[PDB]
């Protein structure tokens, strides 16, 4: 609570998960995952990995409560996939954040 | 043309690690998954793990998680697999391979890196003549050479400087007390031996070894 | 884990013959099965993907069929270059799994082994070593058992065997068997016997030598 920022929405990338069943599952379900991230200001982290880790957890936690509010649930596959794409977005956010303030 | 370039061999000490490279060319590196497959001598293919070069997301065979570390270097279009704490169980050929676009048949294969895990030092072979005595089949006779106690592989065996190439059987090397041993037979007309010379020539490049062993009766 | 069972483990075929072999999955995988050919000392090569889809530069004689759990690879007319091991692999879900493989070999007339036995060289004896060598050459089919005897008693320790791949020309197999002893142990006895049991005869082929002569 408090201290968070919301990144701008990002184009959803084509993501390949390495097997036939997951690629299809992802293509069909990817709309259920965030297209923007919540994070704390980049200055508050010792490096990229630290920022990213927290950005991922914060974003997924908040997305999960809003999803629960709608009466929906994430499976273990959902969490694994969401983790991956949110990680990509957090990396992009850090790079942009790191560039600013530098 | 897609190529996947892997080093031919690695000799590794038990307990040590090795990092194998697979350098890709001829396509957009980040668009395709890369895969690593193990094959023990005389055995089948075993999947180790795979990596998406776009973000280095990985998937592993459960039994290799903690043993095989997969990375890529996007700038040199190269995938790496590091294996740690090697034992003789890790002695194998390791292939890298590349799948299709959103399809997962392994379309292209590297030539494989042959890993040998051993504490043995370079050791030249002892070469022993295998000669028969008197009673020897019909108009044909079989001679042999025993190539014992060398390291590492390979040796090269010829007969009469390669002029004998008709009835030779050179057998795959076997592990004998942390060293390699193999044998070679040659079958020739009795009219040719021992009236003239039959010699086996053994080269062991790693020890800069080259020995001729003439087969003499008795 | 999806288990892939291939059968048979070995198939003997005659050049020009049409052959098929099977891959069965423990769970339904739709069409997510791929086939690879692996010739001796080479990398595997993709031959059919997704059960039935052809691959660029692969001979049209190769085809595949099936969907669900039961898959078949067929070769319309077998050629020598098709002699190889064949593996199926599934890509439906993690972990990727492979079948245990089917080995193709050429069928030919049965042939008993030509057996030759060799005593230790003087060279080796000089170093305190004694290796007795037995060559069992140009036999078919591949299956063969070798037994060593010293003065009538079966020896089991210190025996190392090595087998060749099927001969490209005459389609036979060969085997090398070496009994290694200390020079001391070797001199404590007189008679050394290599004994080959092959299908070609219920009578074992015996080769031997006596030191005292
Ligand atoms: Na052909």
């Amino acid at each position: 609570l408090g201290g968070y920022m919301l990144g701008s929405a990002m184009s959803r990338p084509m993501i390949h998960f390495g097997n036939d069943w997951e690629d299809r599952y992802y293509r069909e379900n990817m709309y259920r995952y965030p297209n923007q991230v919540y994070y704390r200001p980049v200055d508050q982290y010792s490096n990229q990995n630290n920022f990213v880790h927290d950005c991922v957890n914060i974003t997924i936690k908040q997305h999960t409560v809003v999803t629960t509010t709608k009466g929906e649930n994430f499976t273990e596959t959902d969490v694994k996939m969401m983790e991956r794409v949110v990680e990509q977005m957090c990396v992009t956010q850090y790079q942009k954040e790191s560039q600013a303030y530098y | 043309q897609v190529q996947l370039q892997q080093s031919g061999t690695e000799l590794v000490m038990p307990g040590a690690s090795v990092k194998m490279s697979c350098k890709a060319s001829g396509y957009t590196f980040t668009d395709y998954w890369m895969h690593w497959v193990k094959q023990r001598p005389g055995q089948g293919l075993e999947w180790i793990g795979s990596i998406d070069p776009s973000d280095s997301y990985t998937s592993h065979n459960e039994k290799f998680k903690g043993k095989a570390t997969l990375t890529v270097d996007e700038s040199s279009s190269t995938a790496y697999m590091q294996l740690s704490s090697l034992t003789s169980e890790d002695s194998a050929v390791y292939f890298c391979s590349r799948s299709g676009y959103g399809y997962y048949a392994m379309e292209y294969w590297g030539q494989g890196t042959s890993v040998t895990v051993s504490s043995a030092k370079t050791t030249p072979p002892s070469v022993y003549p295998l000669a028969p005595g008197g009673g020897a089949t019909n108009s044909m006779v079989t001679l042999g050479c025993l190539v014992k106690g060398y390291f590492p592989e390979p040796v090269t065996v010829t007969w009469n400087s390669g002029s004998l190439s008709g009835g030779v059987h050179t057998f795959p090397a076997v592990l004998q007390s942390d060293l390699y041993t193999l044998s070679s037979s040659v079958t020739v007309p009795s009219s040719t031996w021992p009236s003239e010379t039959v010699t086996c020539n053994v080269a062991h490049p790693a020890s800069s070894t080259k020995v001729d062993k003439k087969i003499v009766p008795r | 884990d999806i288990v892939l069972t291939q059968s048979p483990a070995i198939l003997s075929v005659s050049p020009g013959e049409r052959v098929s072999f099977s891959c069965r999955a423990s769970q339904n995988i739709g069409t997510s099965i791929h086939w690879y050919q692996q010739r001796t000392n080479e990398s595997p090569r993709l031959i059919i993907k997704y059960a039935s889809e052809s691959i660029s530069g692969i001979p049209s004689r190769f085809s595949g069929s099936g969907s669900g759990t039961d898959f078949t690879l067929s070769i319309n007319s077998v050629e020598s270059e098709d002699i190889a091991d064949y593996y199926c692999q599934q890509s439906n879900t993690w972990p990727y799994t492979f079948g245990g493989g089917t080995k193709l070999e050429l069928k030919r007339a049965d042939a008993a082994p030509t057996v030759s036995i060799f005593p230790p060289s003087s060279e080796q004896l000089t170093s305190g070593g004694a290796s007795v060598v037995c060559f069992l050459n140009n036999f078919y089919p591949k299956d063969i058992n070798v037994k060593w005897k010293i003065d009538g008693s079966e020896r089991q320790n210190g025996v190392l065997n090595s087998e060749t791949d099927q001969d490209s020309k005459d389609s036979t197999y060969s085997m090398s068997s070496t009994l290694t002893l200390t020079k001391d142990e070797y001199e404590r006895h007189n008679t050394y016997t290599c004994e080959a049991t092959h299908k070609t005869s219920t009578s074992p082929i015996v080769k031997s030598f006596n030191r005292n002569e």
